[PDB]
């Protein structure tokens, strides 16, 4: 039990009170045991969080409160052109640790190096973040949105038509997050 | 988790893997999503390997 | 310490091949005896024959073992096993899974993709 | 008399009944509301404005919710029990009086009426989980027979300890007698045991035991579903507000006041109400304040604390009464 | 049973078999899946990897069964009877349609001659209409234009129907059918079921519901199957009186039953189905067809066309009657007697 | 492996060295209380090896569709009457095979799995990896991280406690405190939130420091919750120290003796509530730990109201520590300067090609790992957690084993249990902490 | 018990057992192995089989000794159940 | 069709207004769940209030991961659970399995047991997400129709 060396000082606790050594007073010991005083200070303590400050807020009229950090849903950006950002590394889909990226590319018609398929399974995904900290573009994104709850689990399989439909809908956010927080990246 | 007895133990039965599980599923043999799976099936209302 | 369950039974290596004999007969035993008592207990709609048909075919698969420390680690799985069914712990469906209720010929694994 | 017998008894059970089923619905919105506000929370403001239409959502919800009757379960009387529970507990209202006599029965001996009715209603309990034959209401049903063996003579040895003064055992008499003074002054310690046995009684925390959700699931209530678990929150709840009634009945001043009929009438009601209200709300707060005891500790606190100084008083009470010759006429006065 | 199946239309399907997770290949339609029998073949088609149209009508009944299948592979689509379009809509992409609509008793908007003839019409007709292969439309057990039981003439002249217009039907006739929830087995351990016309007493060859599905999946397998007509009864006839002894037996209950003169009786039942919203199991005809007897009318493919043996409801009191076994007989094992 | 087949010597057992006590100074049958006469066996006729398997103590499963159990745990009670005769704790319903998973992942694909296990304490689960990996690879993180994950391991014991001292009084049936309590931690949620981008899985402590660095308003607002938490823990602690309903429920409950603490595997509160004088932040210090003053609260009795008084301790010296970090925290970076184990700045591998390159092989092949095994253990919220970390040399482990303060505990609940009445099995489940996360893997 | 009405119950439960070579050879001094053809597993379900047709329970100490109909008979007088 | 509309009306706003989920909960997505009955969302507020029992319950949240030990166990209180009944699935390990979901313990998602009426993202969901998820619920009770659907058969 206790270290190795001198025994602690003082460690050995003081011998037992006896009854008659308990130096209280009948009086506030009867007193307490009969009038439940211990329990009516916590009666007490009740009422005066009564009339206090609820902490409640109204959803969905108000939200709590979400930082330029926050990881919700992905979307693929565009850079101002409207060219795609995405360039078909594959980085993201090597360190996902759930396994939720599939991606397919080849040469477009015009030689570009694209993804022919993107898909992320909402439902494996951990929300994570690795796959936006690993792109060397700011092409996939986790989005400030959280209430895109669904009727199927088909809703929550994005291809690449869902993903920069996303981006396309969401960049003015998306544009902000990372101006705010990209020089701690 | 590996298939390794300890002569002596005193009730020395499964503590992690389903009830009716078979395989030592940290054997570096065993592969990593296993060999059965399950359902609810319609048709025998119940759960099925 | 904490008490072992109702059938836990301690964990020890028999001593010679008769030791292993009369433990195998002793565990054949208490399976076939508690077949009427697993039936009830699980709901089973088969006849108390074929779940002792089954608890035979168990003990057959292991018939040609002539390896001591191969049985006492087989002895071990039906000890758990016989444990883990009658305190109940095992549901209706893990026993059920317990009865099934390949191509018998090239020609037949053939013609349908193999098997 | 001026119009029909059966259309006087009529309208008299109507005014008694209907508005005490809309004050038990606000009871459960207003508990709701209460321990949230202790807790830094609304509670319900969302079914209906400021959340006054909660209680009959979750009334209509029930009503309209599938009931089952479990395979294992001696359905006739499953379904017994809650019905006697809800039919007895609702039962101790026809003897409280809204004013001088102003009761549907005003009995001479409507305190006897109320031991009564509220311990045939616990047998439901009883039975009602006893029948579910299923582990949790098993064990549920056995704390409620535990829980009454242990209020029922607090709440009967402490009702004495009224009768002594007032002398009648009818409910508007003993309200009378307090012109002189409510009787939580003289019975001070009478009435802080009566408060905790009728939380007792009422199953309510800290002795919500029969029910507690942290130890068994839903106890006796377990496998109760719709209209079976409604007719046991009208009952628990109509308990607790009669209980409250009954407290204020006995110990201060019941409706004694802190056209010209209506308007004078009214007092009455509103100073049983505003005192019964009170009283409700120190349920609620005593929810809210404290820890759920063991039920062997419930048990040895009746047993070996309550009655040992209820009987004393029982004892010392009469010998103050004869001492200052105040035993009370026991002829009908007031 | 093959892993190419070719179809009526001359598609190959190329099939990898096992799971749910695989590829059946076959893109089914299933009207009235939504009942007693349809989700036996909904689970069948699902559990092997095939993609299967469940038109529906109210939401929430619908919902056990897309946990038969993978994802994507149960598509739900709502649906209208007097909706052509969605019955066209809902039988376009398949390779199968399974009619199952019936109902034993009339509705203020549908009679018996509404949802079997002119239900069998549109479905037929939309069958015809996009070239869909195979047809499996169910009838009933002694289905006959010439009779005069509203059940039995009605699924009997929808019988006519489609084969006019679709002559490659399989027609499939199952006797009064046995199961979980089924309309056999759990009445007469019902306390409901007491008023009765004959003295329960009528004969019948009840089959196993799980044996129906299956009949039904393989139907779609055997292509030599289309055109035909099957007749899907059980291996022994028995009374309602024996079926109802031998649920005495099981549940350890023995029931009771009010018999009326059918002449009294068949006006109140067609009052009741008038007068109450739900299914009450009392309706004029269900009456007529309680005086009537079954006759499997040969000439009509069997169980054995199908290389399957029908097992007896004698077996299948124990699994599906327990429930209703009173708890101090409960533990006790399956009666076997 | 050989000679087993045959008979061969028999391999010695426990029961083989048994030793007879001495007679003359032996005193008593029985010097523990939690055998005596409060077990199975107390009662009946005959003992259930022969005779009495036919016959069964009353047998509830308690959980896992529960509310004291917390979750998902199967507690399987033999029950005389209303007393516990046997407690056999049922686990596995949330064994999902983590360390398996493990196995499949570079060393950064895994951190994310720490998060899930004692998943009220996810920062400090991502410590005691982080500071395995980087034992293995030899690496000593700079200052600023050390200061923000001893800040950040005491924001998460405040949490742990939070979730583990009024989930156990809810039990008990006090309901008031849990509301009050779960206001501040959803306050010290925003500070994870705002440092990663989770409230609950950050993934922020990893091996070479922390993910990125705190935002530049953070200090202060933890500084400001920090003069108000005082308050918060002295109200919690005005419902409950004193309550003569909380110390009944719970004086002489769940009683350990320090000498059967130790060989339960006991640690934390579990063990220092038995009178043991042991933290492993002062025995091993890790982080910046060896750098800050606090006290550690040791009771005498070893039950669950001691148990109690040492949680509600530790809330005040987390709070104490947590006032230092902020008042000590130094400039610097958060990450270990090497790219080669921890990812270059985005502008870095934007501009620069041994920044790009070291980014595009982090992500994909990961960093190895120099070989070797390590046991490495921190103070968890819960007690002592360790990890057993077995490296190839490559950016896989070969192995990681999770060691659980709470497997630990729930094995020694029959110990303590048997004997008690119903109620009070509830009353030492939360007193003992558990998160099933933890305690499957 | 009588030792006849003992005895008459074993030879339909033992002719009864599926795959015995013969039902003729079955006497009061017959052995399951080296006459009636069971093997060890047989063996221990034929004493299972007389046990539940007695309503008894054979121990495991004596239960290895019932290699013969006539040592089932001696068990079931022996033993005072029926 | 007013009438039968009126009583669709009330029948759904009691289904809204007395929503109980029950007390069950798995892993860690119940802390973001018991997150919605503390005092800043105040899930009672709205009349969601956690029953214990599956008898008292008209919601299944399926907060956590299902393992194949534990999937009997959820099937077998979601059948006792009575009509009319919901299941939310909340978090990718119920959606999916999530980040187990190569797992040899791990139900591939709670929809090879139960029936889903609706999937709420993320792991954890924020507390407001599954509230999200049980306004789409009551959105979908507010729009199903019920003495209607019976007037059309
Ligand atoms: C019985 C009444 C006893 C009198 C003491 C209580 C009075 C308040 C209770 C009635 C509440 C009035 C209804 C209401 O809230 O309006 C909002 C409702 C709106 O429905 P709501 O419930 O969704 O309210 C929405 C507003 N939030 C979400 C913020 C709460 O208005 C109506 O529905 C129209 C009135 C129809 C109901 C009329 C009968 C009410 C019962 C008889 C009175
Ligand atoms: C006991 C009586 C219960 C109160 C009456 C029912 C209240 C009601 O139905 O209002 C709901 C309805 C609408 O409820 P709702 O179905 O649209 O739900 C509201 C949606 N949330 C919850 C998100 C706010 O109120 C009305 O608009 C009036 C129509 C009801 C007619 C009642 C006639 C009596
Ligand atoms: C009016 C204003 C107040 C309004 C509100 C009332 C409070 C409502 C609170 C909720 C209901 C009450 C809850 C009761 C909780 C107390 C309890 O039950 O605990 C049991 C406890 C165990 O006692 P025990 O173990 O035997 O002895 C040692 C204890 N450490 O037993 C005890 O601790 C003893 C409890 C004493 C209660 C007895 C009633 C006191 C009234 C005076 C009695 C008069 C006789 C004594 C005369 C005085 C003598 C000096
Ligand atoms: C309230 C407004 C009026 C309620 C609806 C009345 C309109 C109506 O059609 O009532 C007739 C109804 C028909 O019931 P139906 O479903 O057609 O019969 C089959 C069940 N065996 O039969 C009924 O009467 C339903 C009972 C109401
Ligand atoms: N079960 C038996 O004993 C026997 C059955 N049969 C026939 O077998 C078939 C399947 O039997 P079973 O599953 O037990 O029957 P059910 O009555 O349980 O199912 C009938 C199906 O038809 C649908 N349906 C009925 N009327 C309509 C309508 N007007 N418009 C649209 N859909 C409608 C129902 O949909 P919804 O649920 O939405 O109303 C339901 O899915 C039926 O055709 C039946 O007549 C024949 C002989 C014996
Ligand atoms: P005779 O001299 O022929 O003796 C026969 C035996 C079998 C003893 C052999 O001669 C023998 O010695 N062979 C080697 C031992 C052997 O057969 N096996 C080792 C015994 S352990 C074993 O076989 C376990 C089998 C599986 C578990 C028990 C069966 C029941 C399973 C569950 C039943 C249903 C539950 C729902
Ligand atoms: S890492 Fe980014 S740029 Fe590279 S393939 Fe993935 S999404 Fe496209
Ligand atoms: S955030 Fe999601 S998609 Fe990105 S790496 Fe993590 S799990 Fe994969
Ligand atoms: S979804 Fe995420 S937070 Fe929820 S239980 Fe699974 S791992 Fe935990």
């Amino acid at each position: 039990a206790t270290p190795a060396g001198p025994p602690p000082k003082n460690f050995r606790l003081p011998p037992p009170k006896n009854w008659d050594e308990e130096s209280e007073s009948t009086i506030d010991k009867v007193g307490k045991y009969f009038l439940m005083t211990e329990m009516l200070r916590g009666m007490y303590v009740l009422l005066e969080q009564f009339f206090r400050p609820p902490y409640t807020i109204y959803y969905p009229f108000e939200k709590g409160p979400i930082s330029p950090r926050f990881r919700g849903e992905h979307a693929l950006r565009r850079y101002p052109s409207g060219e795609e950002r995405c360039i078909a590394c594959k980085l993201c889909e090597a360190v996902c640790p759930a396994q939720a990226i599939t991606i397919e590319a080849e040469e477009r018609a015009d030689g570009s190096r694209r993804t022919t398929r993107y898909d992320i399974d909402m439902t494996k995904c951990i929300y994570c973040g690795f796959c936006q900290e690993s792109c060397p573009v700011d092409a996939i994104v986790e989005s400030p949105n959280a209430e895109y709850a669904t009727e199927t689990r088909e809703e929550l399989l994005y291809n690449k038509e869902k993903l920069l439909a996303n981006g396309d809908k969401w960049e003015p956010e998306l544009a902000a997050a990372i101006r705010a927080d990209a020089p701690y990246r | 988790m590996f298939g390794v007895l300890f002569v002596g133990h005193p009730d020395l039965r499964r503590i992690m893997t389903d009830y009716g599980f078979e395989g030592h599923p940290l054997r570096k043999d065993f592969p990593l999503t296993g060999y059965t799976e399950i359902r609810y099936d319609e048709e025998k209302k119940r759960i099925v390997v | 310490a904490v008490q072992p369950t109702k059938f836990a039974v301690t964990v020890r290596q028999s001593r010679n091949w008769a030791d292993a004999k009369q433990r195998v007969i002793a565990a054949y035993r208490a399976w076939i005896r508690a077949a009427p008592e697993i039936q009830t207990m699980y709901s089973i709609p088969f006849p108390v024959s074929h779940i002792r048909t089954r608890i035979r075919q168990e003990f057959e698969r292991h018939r040609y073992v002539n390896k001591l420390n191969v049985v006492d680690v087989l002895l071990q799985q039906s000890n758990a096993d016989f444990q883990e069914t009658m305190n109940f712990w095992r549901q209706q469906s893990h026993v059920m899974a317990f009865f099934k209720e390949l191509p018998s010929n090239f020609i037949t694994g053939f013609l349908e993709g193999r098997n | 008399m001026s119009y029909s017998q059966t259309i006087n008894s009529l309208v008299e059970v109507v005014l008694v009944l209907v508005p005490s089923l809309v004050g038990i619905a606000y009871v459960t919105v207003g508990e709701r509301k209460t321990m949230g506000s202790m807790q830094r929370r609304l509670g319900p403001n969302a079914v209906g404005i400021y959340g006054l239409l909660q209680a009959f959502a979750d009334a209509l919800k029930l009503l309209l919710k599938e009931y089952v009757g479990p395979t294992q379960a001696n359905l006739v009387l499953f379904f017994l029990g809650p019905v006697i529970t809800l039919i007895f507990s609702l039962l101790g209202y026809a003897v409280i009086p809204y004013g001088p006599g102003l009761a549907v029965n005003d009995l001479s001996t409507g305190i006897l009426y109320m031991l009564a009715v509220s311990s045939l209603a616990t047998y439901g309990i009883l039975l009602a989980g006893w029948s579910a034959n299923s582990k949790y209401a098993f064990l549920g049903s056995l704390r409620s027979t535990a829980q009454l063996i242990s209020y029922e003579l607090v709440l009967s040895s402490s009702i004495l300890l009224v009768i002594m003064l007032s002398g009648s055992l009818s409910l508007t008499v003993i309200v009378e007698s307090q012109r002189a003074i409510w009787y939580i002054l003289p019975l001070l310690p009478v009435f802080i045991i009566f408060f905790i046995g009728s939380v007792a009684e009422t199953n309510r925390a800290p002795f919500d035991l029969a029910e507690a959700e942290s130890e068994l699931v839903s106890g006796f209530m377990t496998e109760h579903a719709a209209v079976i678990f409604v007719f046991f929150f009208l009952a628990e709840y109509g308990s607790i507000v009669l209980m409250c009634i009954l407290t204020s009945i006995l110990f201060l001043g019941g409706y004694l006041l802190i056209n010209a009929p209506t308007v004078e009438g009214s007092f009455y009601g509103l100073s049983l109400g505003v005192k019964t209200s009170i009283l409700i709300f120190v349920f609620i707060w005593t929810r809210a304040s404290f820890p759920r005891i063991r039920f062997d500790q419930l048990m040895s606190f009746c047993w070996t604390v309550l009655l040992p100084i209820l009987f004393a008083l029982i004892v010392l009470v009469p010998c103050i009464l004869y001492s200052f010759n105040i035993f009370p006429v026991n002829i009908s006065l007031l | 049973i093959s892993d190419i199946h070719i179809t009526r239309t001359g598609k190959p399907l190329i099939r990898i078999q096992g799971g749910r997770s695989s590829l059946g290949e076959h893109t089914a339609t299933v009207f009235g899946a939504t009942g007693q029998l349809g989700r036996y073949i909904v689970n069948r088609l699902a559990r092997q990897g095939c993609t299967v149209i469940v038109p529906y009508r109210e939401e929430m009944a619908k919902r056990h069964l897309k946990v038969s299948g993978d994802l994507g592979r149960v598509i739900f689509m709502e649906f209208d009877l007097r909706n052509t379009q969605s019955i066209e809509e809902s039988v376009r992409h398949s390779d199968v349609v399974y009619n199952l609509i019936g109902r034993d008793y009339p509705t203020k908007n549908f009679s018996l001659a509404d949802v079997h003839i002119e239900g069998t019409e549109r479905i037929v007709e939309a069958v015809a209409k996009y070239d869909v292969d195979r047809f499996i439309q169910v009838s009933t057990y002694n289905a006959n234009p010439d009779s005069t039981c509203e059940f039995f003439r009605t699924k009997g002249i929808a019988e006519k129907v489609a084969r006019h217009v679709f002559p490659e039907t399989t027609i499939v006739r199952p006797a009064p059918m046995f199961g979980f929830e089924d309309r056999l087995l759990l009445k007469l351990a019902s306390v409901t079921n007491l008023f009765t016309s004959n003295h329960m007493r009528e004969k019948f060859w009840p089959v196993h519901v799980n044996e129906v599905g299956e009949a039904l999946e393989r139907m779609l397998y055997d292509d030599s199957t289309a055109g035909q007509t099957f007749e899907l009864y059980g291996p022994r006839q028995y009374s309602m009186a024996q079926i109802a002894e031998l649920v005495d037996r099981e549940i350890y209950k023995k029931r009771r039953h009010i018999n009326l003169p059918k002449p009294i009786l068949q006006p109140l039942a067609e009052l009741i189905n008038r007068v109450l919203w739900w299914d009450t199991g009392l309706s004029r005809d269900q009456v007529e067809r309680e005086f009537h007897d079954q006759v499997i009318d040969p000439t009509a493919k069997t169980f054995k066309d199908l290389g399957m043996e029908p097992t007896d409801i004698s077996k299948w009191t124990y699994h599906y009657l327990l429930p209703y076994r009173p708890s101090t007989y409960y533990d006790l094992p399956p009666s076997t007697e | 492996p050989q000679d087993g087949f045959q008979g061969t010597r028999l391999i010695p057992t426990g029961a083989d060295f048994q030793s007879p006590p001495d007679p003359f100074i032996d005193e008593g049958a029985r010097d523990n209380a939690a055998n005596y006469g409060v077990q199975k066996s107390r009662s009946g006729v005959d003992e259930d090896s022969v005779e009495g398997r036919k016959v069964r103590h009353y047998t509830v499963n308690f959980g896992p569709q529960h509310p004291a159990a917390h979750g998902v745990l199967r507690l399987i009670l033999e029950l005389n009457g209303e007393e516990i005769v046997r407690a056999d704790p049922h686990v596995g319903l949330l064994h999902r095979g983590t360390e398996k998973l493990c196995e499949y992942k570079t060393y950064m694909q895994a951190l994310p799995y720490f998060d899930r296990l004692d998943y009220v304490s996810m920062m400090t689960n991502e410590q005691v990896f982080s500071l395995a990996v980087e034992k293995l690879l030899n690496i000593e993180i700079p200052p600023r991280a050390k200061f923000i994950r001893t800040m950040f391991g005491e924001i998460t014991r405040i949490l742990n406690h939070l979730m583990s001292v009024l989930s156990h009084a809810m039990d008990v049936g006090a309901l008031t405190p849990f509301l009050w309590g779960f206001e501040e931690r959803e306050k010290l949620m925003e500070f994870y939130e705002r440092v990663s981008g989770a409230r609950l899985h950050a993934a922020y402590v990893r091996p070479g420091g922390v993910h990125q660095d705190i935002p530049v308003g953070l200090l202060d607002d933890i500084y400001q919750w920090a003069t108000q938490f005082g308050d918060r823990i002295d109200e919690t602690e005005e419902m409950l120290t004193d309550n003569r309903i909380w110390i009944n429920r719970l004086k002489g409950v769940g009683v350990v003796s320090a000498a059967d603490a130790l060989n339960l595997s006991f640690t934390g509160v579990m063990l220092r509530g038995s009178g043991v004088p042991w933290d492993v932040r002062k025995s091993s210090p890790y982080d910046a730990y060896d750098q800050v003053e606090f006290d550690v609260p040791v009771g005498i009795n070893g039950d669950c109201y001691d148990r109690y008084l040492c949680r509600m301790e530790e809330f005040r010296q987390s709070l104490r520590i947590i006032h230092q970090c902020l008042n000590k925290m130094p400039a610097g970076p958060v990450r270990y300067e090497d790219y080669k184990i921890t990812p270059p700045p985005r502008a870095a591998m934007k501009e620069n090609m041994e920044a790009l390159i070291h980014h595009f092989l982090l992500f994909t092949k990961g960093y190895a790992v120099p070989p070797g095994d390590t046991y490495t253990a921190i103070e968890a919220p819960k007690g002592e957690m360790g990890v057993y970390v077995v490296s190839d040399g490559s950016e896989r482990p070969y192995r990681v084993h999770i060691r659980a303060p709470g497997f630990a505990h729930l094995s020694g609940f029959d110990h303590i249990t048997r004997g008690h009445l119903l109620a009070d099995a509830v009353a030492v489940i939360g007193t003992m902490d558990l998160v099933f996360g933890e305690v499957d893997r | 018990l009588q030792k006849v009405e003992v005895y008459e119950r074993i030879k339909s439960l033992l002719a009864g057992f599926d795959k015995v070579n013969d039902p003729n050879n079955i006497t009061e001094t017959a052995h399951f192995a080296n006459d009636l053809g069971l093997d060890s597993l047989d063996t221990v379900e034929v004493v299972m089989a007389i046990e539940e047709e007695f309503s008894i329970e054979i121990p495991d100490k004596d239960a290895d000794q019932i290699h013969s109909v006539d040592k089932a008979i001696e068990y079931i007088l022996r033993q005072p159940d029926a | 069709q007013y009438a039968l509309t009126t009583l669709d009306i009330i029948t759904n706003w009691a289904r809204q207004g007395s929503f109980w989920p029950m007390t069950f909960g798995l892993a860690c997505c119940a802390v973001e769940m018991m997150h919605l009955s503390t005092p800043r969302y105040d899930q009672d507020r709205l009349g969601i209030i956690f029953r214990a029992s599956p008898r008292q319950s008209d919601v299944m949240i399926v907060a956590g991961t299902l393992t194949n030990k534990m999937a009997p166990a959820l099937r077998q209180v979601y059948d006792q659970m009575p009509d009319p009944r919901w299941v939310i699935s909340m978090g990718s390990c119920a959606n999916g399995g999530g980040y187990y979901h190569y797992s040899y313990s791990v139900v591939r998602g709670c929809d090879r047991i139960v029936p889903v009426d609706v999937y709420v993202p993320g792991c954890p969901p924020t507390s407001e997400a599954l509230m999200y998820g049980i306004f789409q619920l009551q959105r979908k009770m507010r729009n199903t129709k019920i003495t209607r659907m019976w007037y059309r058969k």
